[PDB]
């Protein structure tokens, strides 16, 4: 994909409704991941 | 309205049944309180 034709795939992308996760973060010392889960209700797991 | 034969043959006829029990072996805090116990399936590890 060169330039002229992935900004209407752009707009495509933004188009749709999307869901996201916020996060604020700063040095802790060693690099390391992060694992998130999703917790439901039925008890809670 | 049980007698003592009554009682006696409610004892017989209970030492016979199948029970689960909680053990404790408590000592007080110096103050009375009490204890709320539940039970869950032995789901040990959504």
């Amino acid at each position: 994909w060169t330039i002229p034709q992935l900004e209407e795939v752009l707009k495509r992308q933004r188009a749709q409704d999307r869901l996201f996760a916020g996060f604020l973060l700063h040095n802790i010392g060693t690099s390391a991941d992060v694992q998130l889960f999703i917790c439901v209700a039925t008890e809670r797991n | 309205g049980l007698n003592i034969e009554q009682l006696y043959n409610l004892l017989e006829q209970r030492r016979a049944r199948e029970r689960a029990l909680a053990s404790f072996t408590l000592h007080g805090l110096g103050f009375s309180a009490n204890v709320r116990i539940k039970v869950c399936d032995h789901d040990d590890d959504q």
